């Protein structure tokens, strides 16, 4: 922000926004996948008990 | 957190993030579903009695 | 707790609380 | 004013394996007990280093300079004095001049009309037979003056000085490290890191370098120095809890 | 209202809702820079006993120094300060590679010809400027010392010259110029003009005829790393309050606290496993400091059914309430809860909170 | 389309298409995640019967 | 006559039919560049309001007229908004705006306190304090006419 | 390979670019949007 003027600063920071959404949507996707495996064993544990 | 991760303590960066719409709200809802479901697992196994 | 917004929440059941269920289950079956 | 030291016999150079030398601090940062991967110019482990001996003997040849040169010298009485860096060394282009004496460190950047054999005739300085012309000078560096042991101590080498030269984007970087050793001629079996010495914004290019050691004939002490070349490799530096690099690993050495 | 707007409905159901994440604004901005010592001696440049003349203006190189232009600007000894390439106020901000200073003494009548894109005797014979002159010009009068009652004839200027020379070109040829068609041989003759004529400065001369010492500080752009530029301002140090700290050109926010870590003499930064800054060294007093971006959280509104009641509670998830009034009290493992009373009876859970705490609507 | 010509609008349109697919990509994946949890409950009722 | 850069005239255009075709095809305009709308589609749209800004400048400072650029002209006397929508028209007018004796009727603001807001008009001529020493009255050292 | 030859006033060289405008670019000589190649112009007042 402090090295480039506002005419094209939004061009450079756009890649950061595009990259960081990609880096954040990926993280949640595995958490949805991984939680499914835990629930598979949690239901089995509830049956064992 | 919504904007602290991507555009923390920056007023300029939060402006372009807001243009993407409901990505902020949808992502926060996704994490809450996983967090609440974990307490269901512990209650289901140990609270038989 | 972390730097960039990341936070971890404590469980509703404390680690001592779930130890009471295990003793109750084992006391009933004995 | 110079006299040619042609009184030398040509001998082939011997090769030695650099065991664990060539590791330094890539940047000024403190990391506590972590393992950081960094890709930069480094001296490969178990590399073929050139052995040069000075006695009877006066070896001051010109060597290529590319992607930096690692210099080490097992020295007693401090025969080695300095170095010069440049691409022409005939007063056509600015040439880097590094000399260390008993007095002080001197650094000059001028079109020096260098002779065949730049040296200092010596114990006290008597002949500054290194250069002739200083006409177009851009930068001069002088540190604080001190005194150095000029006495001709004998025996096995007691001090080992390791120096690394490297040029990045015009900036000249030099690293220094000294470690006492007790061996015959080879590098000790051990590990040590090279702390940075000083950075210089010379802004000039360098392609080759030269070392520095009645008018004919002389006897000098037996001093051996090693010269090696650097190429871009990746290392895994292992920082300690105190900020000192304790170990390093060469990725391209072996499959393990 | 926050919950009623976030849910986008006029009915609010029993439970705990997440909204309005919390932060803390910093107070002020702090800057730390070293003791700035390497300033080049402009005093001997300005107060030199004798300046060079306009025919053979001296060229001196200024390198690796701090060119403090504030003392130059605020001084009233100068007569004029016309500076064309860059703004005079920002001289000390942008850092430059090299500066070449030309010092000469001329009359006040030809001060106009110093400016770029100008025509005149000294603008066409000896001192030439390019169309994109970026250098910075300084001029002042020193009549009392420069002028001689008998006339200081040491100074000279180019009278007749063969051609208009290119910018930054100095000539030493003092040969007899041949203005006429016939060649000139010897020392004198027909159409034989000496290229240099002498200045005579007297106190009786008015403005324009008086000797004016003019110095120009030209510079070159970005063909070598910058080393010559003005001072970097430094301010007082503060601790225990999160601020916009700026150490050696890095910006950030957080509380500066004393750190017991021990660096190396040359080490500057401190970093953790996650590759972020957590320590810094004061560039004036060598000491180890620890940084911590001022804290932050969110807001969890606990409310019963809207038809049953409208009173709400606020819990800041994992936030200590020793700094709560930025936005009944109770501190728990999940944070500090306000708005609700703590009791000693034990009932079944109705609205989970965390770490075994369950809120409800009861007498 | 009505404001700019063909070459300029091509860059502007391409900006939407990258976002639009990501909107559908997020939607379709969540359906796959949720349908797997419904499948687990569907087979739990078939066993009960 | 067209006034100076600091006296640039704003004219409201409303309730009329604008045939931009004759302007579009006329070679009397040296430079024709549009930002918000492609130049051929101005005749196919309806606008709520139209603003015309006319002035006179050098022939080598039209670069700073582009929105968001930096410089003395873009900082001290005329600053366009970041999201400017419009067109820039330039043409040489030496024969009607240049005189042998010097057309000194054209003045431009050399220094100001700080940067200008978008679409700023100012007829202030008060003397600025360049130096650290206070400046009063009407004249003094380093106190130049703005 | 193709070569097109013609003469234009020096003040109107910029009109030949593809995607550019002007009366010549509208109804005398124009280029497609995806034109590939180069445009060259030089002074010839000494002869023309």
């Amino acid at each position: 922000l402090s090295r480039l003027d506002k005419v094209e600063a939004e061009v450079q920071i756009d890649r950061l926004i595009t990259g960081r959404l990609q880096s954040l949507q990926t993280y949640v996707t595995q958490q949805l996948i991984r939680a499914a495996e835990i629930r598979a064993s949690a239901n089995l544990a509830a049956t064992k008990m | 957190d919504c904007t602290m991760y991507i555009c923390g303590d920056s007023t300029e960066c939060s402006n372009l993030l807001l243009q993407y719409g409901s990505f902020c709200t949808q992502l926060n809802r996704a994490l809450t579903g996983i967090a609440v479901e974990q307490d269901k697992n512990t209650q289901e196994v140990f609270a038989q009695v | 707790q972390k730097f960039n917004g990341l936070n971890v929440l404590p469980p509703l059941l404390t680690d001592e609380m779930i130890a009471q269920y295990t003793s109750a289950l084992l006391a009933g079956t004995i | 004013q110079c006299v040619n030291f042609t009184t030398r016999t040509q001998l082939p150079p011997a090769y030695t394996n650099s065991f664990t030398r060539g590791v330094y601090y890539p940047d000024k940062v403190f990391r506590s007990s972590v393992l950081h991967s960094t890709q930069d110019l480094f001296l490969p482990f178990f590399s073929n280093v050139t052995w040069f001996h000075a006695i009877k003997r006066f070896d001051n040849p010109v060597l290529p300079f590319n992607d930096g040169v690692y210099f080490a010298s097992t020295e007693k009485s401090n025969i080695i004095r300095g170095w010069i860096f440049g691409t022409t060394l005939d007063s056509k282009t600015q040439s880097l001049l590094i000399v260390n004496n008993a007095t002080n460190v001197v650094i000059k950047v001028c079109e020096f009309q260098f002779f065949n054999d730049p040296f200092l005739g010596v114990w006290m300085e008597s002949e500054f037979r290194v250069y002739s012309s200083a006409n177009n000078c851009t930068f001069e560096y002088v540190s604080q003056p001190f005194l150095m042991d000029l006495e001709g101590k004998q025996g096995n080498f007691k001090n080992l000085s390791e120096f690394v030269f490297k040029n990045i984007d015009g900036y000249f970087k030099i690293y220094s490290k000294h470690t006492p050793i007790n061996l015959v001629r080879g590098l000790p079996q051990g590990f040590s890191a090279l702390e940075p010495l000083v950075d210089l914004p010379i802004g000039i290019n360098i392609t080759r370098f030269q070392t520095l050691l009645s008018s004919s004939g002389w006897t000098a002490g037996a001093a051996a120095y090693y010269v090696g070349y650097l190429q871009p490799r990746t290392f895994l530096l292992k920082y300690n809890e105190n900020g000192t690099i304790t170990d390093a690993v060469d990725c391209a050495l072996d499959p393990l | 209202s926050e919950t009623k707007c976030t849910l986008k409905s006029f009915t609010v159901e029993k439970g705990i809702y997440q909204t309005s994440n919390f932060r803390v604004q910093p107070t002020e901005s702090i800057v730390r820079f070293p003791n700035i010592t390497n300033l080049c001696p402009f005093g001997e440049v300005f107060n030199a006993t004798r300046f060079a003349s306009v025919y053979a203006w001296n060229r001196k190189r200024i390198s690796n120094c701090v060119a403090d232009y504030s003392v130059l600007y605020n001084s009233a000894s100068f007569s004029t300060f016309k500076c064309y390439g860059v703004s005079p106020t920002k001289l000390n901000d942008l850092c430059f590679t090299n500066v070449y200073a030309d010092s000469f003494v001329i009359r006040g009548d030809e001060v106009r010809q110093i400016a770029p894109g100008q025509t005149g005797k000294i603008a066409d014979y000896n001192y030439k400027l390019p169309d994109d002159f970026t250098g910075c010009v300084i001029a002042w009068n020193s009549n009392n010392l420069d002028s001689k009652v008998g006339g200081n004839h040491n100074y000279l200027y180019r009278l007749f010259r063969k051609s208009n020379l290119k910018p930054f070109e100095r000539d030493i040829s003092t040969e007899i110029y041949q203005a006429g068609s016939t060649p000139c041989n010897g020392v004198k003759g027909f159409n034989c003009y000496f290229p240099l004529q002498s200045y005579g400065f007297q106190p009786t001369y008015g403005v324009g005829y008086q000797p004016y010492r003019v110095v120009v500080l030209s510079f070159e752009l970005l063909h070598a790393p910058a080393t010559v530029c003005g001072p970097k301002k430094s301010t007082n140090l503060v601790k225990n309050k999160c601020v916009n700290f700026n150490f050696n050109g890095l910006t950030g926010t957080g509380v500066l606290t004393e750190s017991n870590k021990k660096f190396l003499p040359f080490q500057q930064f401190g970093r953790d496993i996650a590759d972020t800054t957590d320590a810094v060294r004061d560039p004036q007093t060598l000491e180890i400091l620890d940084i911590t971006p001022c804290s932050f959280g969110g807001v969890s509104v606990i409310t019963p059914g809207t038809n049953t009641s409208n009173q709400v509670a606020v819990l800041y998830q994992g936030v200590n309430c020793t700094e709560v009034p930025v936005a009944n009290v109770f501190q728990t493992r999940a944070g500090c809860l306000i708005g609700a009373e703590y009791v000693n009876n034990s009932y079944e859970c109705d609205i989970p909170i965390g770490a075994g705490i369950c809120a409800s609507y009861q007498t």
